[PDB]
């Protein structure tokens, strides 16, 4: 029910830091995840549980939560970080689990 | 007619204007059956003829009983072992089983050797805790 | 390399049934739960079917709540949507992801499938 | 509510004056079971649940301890130990209107007798006959509610009558409802005729170092006899001692 | 809404032995140093109770699986608990268990207690699903997947709550004695803090009275609500529940008893014997003490308890005409009564009061209640 509120784009220079933050009224008491989806190739997790990194993903990637807002910032932009990347959260609201995902955001190098 | 109790065959013979039947009367001992003509004669489930030995709470929590003027090999019929508590079934048969004039002494072993009498049984019998330690008769 | 190509995607009339085909390898398929995602051309992803680890229990979303079912066969290792009667709103690259979360308030998507674009075609 | 759904309502925090209903409702039928309706002033109750239903005149005869009956087979039974009121009054120019008032349902049949003081809403088909009933009705598959039919030129026993059985509990537990009687002051270590929460009695009282657990009202050592006793207004517990010395 | 889980396949029952435990305060009159006999519903001493683990890892691969049961409610039930993380959650009561007949819930969150009456569809297996939030982890919020409807509700109950919060080897022992006598559910429980004791603990403690709730339903079988901290639509390979079940329950049925009940100086019942138990507690209950001399005792009958009813009636199969003599077209004068022999037949009322109404039924020798249980030789209407 409840819609994650994700920034439309991004404009980083390389060698910098790209903090990408989005937030929600459930976001303060529930996980959120990340997912960088390349062109052309499909969504891969990037950052799991606010803060936990997944073997596969570079170091630079980090992430944190700051109550309402969750963010994920990349330690140095590389040219391969050029790609879509998605909030999700889980809102056992309704009479079932739902998964609610958000707009995306065009993160250029 | 209800009531809660155990029913044998009785040979007795009823005139066919009589159902039921009270030799005591204020019990009905005997009974017509309605479906099957036969007449079956209600004891009582209550076996009270029993009488617990015992020592001291203070010496010891074992115990012996003396079933009342019946046979040794009629306690588990008298009693209604089988629809008692396990624990009970260990004072319906076993070993230590005296049959005495006065009844069935479960419980107690008897010993050939005489003493003095502190627990009277009864007919001659009587009962006491020496030696591990146990009861003996 | 927990690996999940799927296919049988392809042009549709609107009003057609089509059945999407995912398959699994390099993992146990049956100890873990499995969902499909759908990402419109020039949109975000959207959540829209869930199946049990056994296939016990499933829920939709309620934009295709009833309009879609989802199966698995846990002997061939394959996951299965099959679609009826679909709109102009169902065009969008099908994605068949892996549940990957163990406590159950909370769940995520570690792995996911190449994708099988359906298009229909009014 | 209908008597097959009777509705019961929890009465506590009050003062229990009967007094009031003299001037508005004239009740035909106040038989109480267990408690003399004259002492009924003159105590406390724990406990009072007011069971309140509609049946018709000629059923009021059924709403008794011991009694059977359609009402007290199928609808509303009462215990055999029943401490209690049974109050019902007349209510044809209430319930019944004109053309048939149909919205009062009672249980035709059941398969078992209700036990006391159970409901039973359930309208499940009765199977009659051998033959099931497979949840649709016809030949001995009969519906077990039906309506009572309360029309303003029925007879006597044909009338609507509203029921309300008063259910109690006396001295066992503390109470919360109360009668009219107007409190007094505690005369401590002297021969007083005393009433503690209905509970009345002759002798004198003494201060008791005994403790009382929270659901717990009256002491008894012996149980033929109340030592003590928790007093209502000030939480301290007295101890009762007989006003008799007659070892002399 | 509810979630489907596996099949149970049927377990085979576990046993375990209650030392003792299970006993209540009948009556709320403060009793202080005597000994009180009363006759009521009581778990009999070291009885074989059944005892589920809340979590079975059974299978070969590693499945953990609920152990929900619906089990039966014969005249009471003991309901005993030993578990640390609240995996237990309440109960449910009731005949069958859907929506055609009334059920009571009783359910525990970590605020207050539920209890509800109403016509509840419940499902297979009811549960309440678990998870922590993500900074507090101080309570846990729960989901309710019990029943899929809820209609006709008549009672409703809030409170604070049954089981107190568990949140490494610090199990706990609550205990709890359900009774549905007269139209009211009558509640008693005890919570004790036990200590390496896996099964039942060898001791005595007394069930204090919790709630009389008139809820006035009929009350045949019963099943536990469990808590579930994994997720059912991915199963962890393990440790994602509460390790492999080491929490358990136990069921025992009451039966009626004659209990010594001992209260002591304080007002505590400090200790009880079961007349039905040995020949020892026969002579105690005879005594009405719990030291007895030496000596030889009689004592009276406290052993057998009648379990199974006959019933045995003439072979009549016609139902009696009282459609004759009740719905005839006229009737004598009362100068000129008329009197009329009924024999060889059924004396069924019950058909009686489908139309007819009577406003005086008075019967003097007999009670109209028992009136169904008998035979009578001859009947003149
Ligand atoms: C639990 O299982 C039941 C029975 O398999 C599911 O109910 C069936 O759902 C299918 C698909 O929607 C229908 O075709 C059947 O008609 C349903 N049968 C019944 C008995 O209702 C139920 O949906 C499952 N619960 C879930 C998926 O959470
Ligand atoms: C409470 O509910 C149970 C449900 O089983 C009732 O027991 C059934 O009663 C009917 C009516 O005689 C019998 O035909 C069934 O064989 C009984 N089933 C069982 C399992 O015993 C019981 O009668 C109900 N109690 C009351 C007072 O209505
Ligand atoms: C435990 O359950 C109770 C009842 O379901 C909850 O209490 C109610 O919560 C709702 C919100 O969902 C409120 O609108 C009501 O006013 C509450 N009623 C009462 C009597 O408090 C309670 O919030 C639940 N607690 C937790 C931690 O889930
Ligand atoms: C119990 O709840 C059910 C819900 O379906 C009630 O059934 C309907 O109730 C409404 C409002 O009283 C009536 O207008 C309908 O005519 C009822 N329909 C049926 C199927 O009877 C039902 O009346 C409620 N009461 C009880 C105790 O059964
Ligand atoms: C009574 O009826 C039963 C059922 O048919 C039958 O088995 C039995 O023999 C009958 N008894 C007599 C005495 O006719
Ligand atoms: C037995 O009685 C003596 C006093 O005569 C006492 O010291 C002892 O503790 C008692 N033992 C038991 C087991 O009651
Ligand atoms: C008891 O039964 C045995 C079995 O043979 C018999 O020898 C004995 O005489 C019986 N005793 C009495 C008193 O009937
Ligand atoms: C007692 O006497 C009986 C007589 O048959 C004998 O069998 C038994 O061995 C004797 N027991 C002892 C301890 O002397
Ligand atoms: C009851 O009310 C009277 C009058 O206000 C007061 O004096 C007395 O202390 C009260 N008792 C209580 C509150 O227990
Ligand atoms: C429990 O069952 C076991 C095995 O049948 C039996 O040995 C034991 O005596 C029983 N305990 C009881 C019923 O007290
Ligand atoms: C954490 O939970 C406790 C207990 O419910 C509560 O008092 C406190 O406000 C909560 N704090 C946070 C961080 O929500
Ligand atoms: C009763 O409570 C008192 C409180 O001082 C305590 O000293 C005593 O041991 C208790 N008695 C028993 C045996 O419960
Ligand atoms: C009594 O007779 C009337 C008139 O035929 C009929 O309507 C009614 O159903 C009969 N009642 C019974 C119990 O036979």
């Amino acid at each position: 029910s409840y819609e994650l509120t994700q920034p439309p784009s991004v404009s980083v220079s390389p060698g910098q830091t790209a903090r990408i933050t989005c937030s929600a009224d459930a976001l303060a008491k529930q996980y959120a995840y990340w997912y960088q989806q390349k062109p052309g190739q499909a969504p891969v997790l990037v950052i799991y549980k606010d803060s936990e990194r997944p073997s596969g993903i570079p170091e630079r990637f980090s992430g944190s939560s700051s109550g309402t807002t969750v963010t994920l910032t990349i330690s140095g932009v590389q040219a391969e970080d050029e790609a879509d990347y998605y909030c999700q959260s889980t809102d056992n609201s309704g009479t079932y689990p739902n998964w609610v995902f958000g707009g995306g955001t065009k993160l250029t190098v | 007619l209800t009531g809660t109790g155990v029913l044998t065959e009785s040979n007795k013979k009823f005139l066919p204007f009589q159902q039921f039947g009270r030799d005591i009367a204020d019990t009905t001992d005997a009974v017509r059956d309605p479906q099957t003509l036969e007449i079956l004669d209600i004891t009582p489930c209550s076996f009270g003829g029993v009488s617990v030995i015992t020592p001291g709470t203070n010496t010891s929590n074992q115990v012996a009983v003396l079933y009342q003027d019946v046979n040794c090999t009629e306690v588990p019929v008298a009693i209604h072992a089988d629809q008692l508590t396990p624990t009970w079934r260990v004072y319906s048969t076993g070993s230590n089983v005296f049959q005495t004039r006065a009844g069935c002494l479960i419980g107690a072993e008897h010993v050939n050797n005489s003493y003095e009498c502190d627990i009277p049984i009864g007919a001659g019998i009587c009962a006491s805790y020496q030696t591990s330690q146990s009861i003996i008769a | 390399q927990v690996q999940l190509v799927e296919s049988g995607g392809g042009v549709v009339q609107p009003g057609r049934s089509l059945r999407l085909s995912c398959a699994a390898s390099g993992f146990t398929f049956s100890s873990y739960g499995m969902h499909w995602v759908r990402q419109a051309p020039g949109k975000g992803l959207e959540w829209v079917a869930v199946i049990s680890y056994d296939g016990s229990n499933k829920h939709y979303a309620d934009s295709v709540k009833g309009r879609f079912t989802i199966s698995r066969d846990n002997s061939k290792n394959t996951l299965y949507l099959q679609m009826n009667s679909l709109r102009a709103e169902d065009t969008a690259v099908y994605y068949c992801a892996k549940d990957s979360g163990y406590n159950y308030g909370y769940s995520w998507f570690d792995p996911w499938g190449q994708g099988t674009l359906v298009t229909v075609s009014s | 509510a209908s008597v097959y759904a009777w509705n019961r309502k929890r009465i506590s925090n009050c003062v229990a004056d009967y007094s009031v209903l003299y001037n508005s409702a004239s009740f035909s039928t106040f038989k109480c079971y267990g408690v003399s309706p004259t002492k009924l002033n003159d105590l406390c109750f724990t406990n009072v649940y007011a069971d309140s239903f509609v049946i018709r005149g000629d059923e009021v005869r059924q709403i008794a301890p011991g009694q059977t009956g359609k009402i007290a087979d199928y609808n509303y039974k009462l215990p055999d130990d029943f401490t209690g009121c049974v109050i019902a009054w007349n209510s044809n120019n209430l319930d019944s209107k004109v053309g048939g008032n149909y919205n009062y349902l009672y249980r035709l049949f059941r398969k078992s007798n209700l036990k006391p003081f159970e409901r039973d809403i359930s309208t499940e088909i009765y199977q009659a006959g051998s033959t099931p009933c497979n949840g649709v009705e016809g030949f001995n598959c009969y519906f077990p509610l039906q309506s009572y039919g309360f029309q303003p030129t029925n007879g006597v026993g044909y009338q609507p009558y509203r029921v309300v059985v008063l259910s109690f509990e006396l001295l066992h537990a503390p109470a919360t409802v109360c009668g009219p009687k107007k409190s007094t002051n505690l005369v401590k270590n002297k021969c007083v005729n005393f009433n503690f929460n209905g509970l009345t009695g002759t002798g004198v009282l003494t201060e008791s170092n005994k403790k009382f657990l929270p659901f717990q009202q009256f002491g008894r050592d012996i149980a033929d006899t109340t030592d003590a006793v928790r007093d209502p207004q000030t939480l301290e517990i007295l101890d009762i001692t007989p006003c008799s010395f007659g070892g002399v | 809404q509810c979630v489907n889980l596996t099949t149970r396949t049927q377990l085979p029952p576990a046993y375990t032995n209650s030392f003792t435990r299970g006993v209540y305060y009948p009556d709320k009159v403060f009793r202080s140093s005597v000994l009180h006999s009363t006759q009521d519903l009581f778990l009999p001493f070291f009885s074989n109770v059944t005892w589920f683990h809340a979590i079975h890892v059974s299978g070969t691969n590693g499945t953990k699986r609920f152990d929900n049961p619906v089990l039966p409610f014969n005249d009471g039930v003991y309901f005993a608990s030993t578990e640390k993380s609240n995996i237990i959650r309440g109960w449910i009561f009731g005949t069958t268990l859907d929506s055609k007949t009334q059920s009571l819930l009783i359910v525990n969150n970590a605020t207050n207690v539920v209890i509800k009456v109403c016509e509840f569809q419940f499902c297979n297996d009811p549960f309440l699903g678990v998870y922590y939030h993500k900074n507090n982890k101080s309570w846990m919020e729960s989901e309710f997947r019990v029943y899929s409807s809820a209609n006709n509700c008549t009672f409703e109950y809030v409170s604070q709550p049954f089981l107190m919060d568990l949140e490494g080897n610090f199990k706990n022992l609550r205990e709890f004695v359900f009774k549905n006598i007269d139209g009211y559910f009558k509640i008693y429980s005890k919570h004790t803090p036990i200590n390496l004791v896996r099964d039942l603990p060898q001791g005595f403690s007394a069930l204090e009275p919790l709630v009389d709730l008139p809820i006035g339903i009929n009350i045949t079988r019963f099943q536990t609500l469990l808590a579930l901290h994994r997720s059912y639509l991915t199963p962890g390979d393990s440790s994602s529940g509460w390790t492999a079940g080491a929490a358990a329950y136990y069921v025992g049925y009451l039966q009626p008893r004659t209990f010594l009940l001992k209260y002591n100086e304080n007002g505590t019942i400090t200790d009880a014997v079961d007349c039905a138990l040995d020949p020892l507690s026969e002579t105690k209950c005879t005594l009405k003490s719990f030291t007895v001399e030496k000596g030889i005792y009689q004592t009276s009958n406290f052993r057998v308890q009648p379990t199974e009813s006959i019933v045995r009636f003439p072979n009549i199969t016609n139902l009696c005409p009282f459609g004759e003599v009740f719905n005839a077209t006229r009737f004598a004068s009362v100068y000129a009564w008329n009197r009329k022999r009924i024999s060889n037949c059924v004396a069924d009322y019950s058909v009686l009061y489908n139309s007819a109404s009577f406003s005086t039924f008075k019967c003097y020798g007999v009670s109209p209640t028992k009136l169904n249980d008998l035979c009578f030789t001859n009947v003149y209407a």
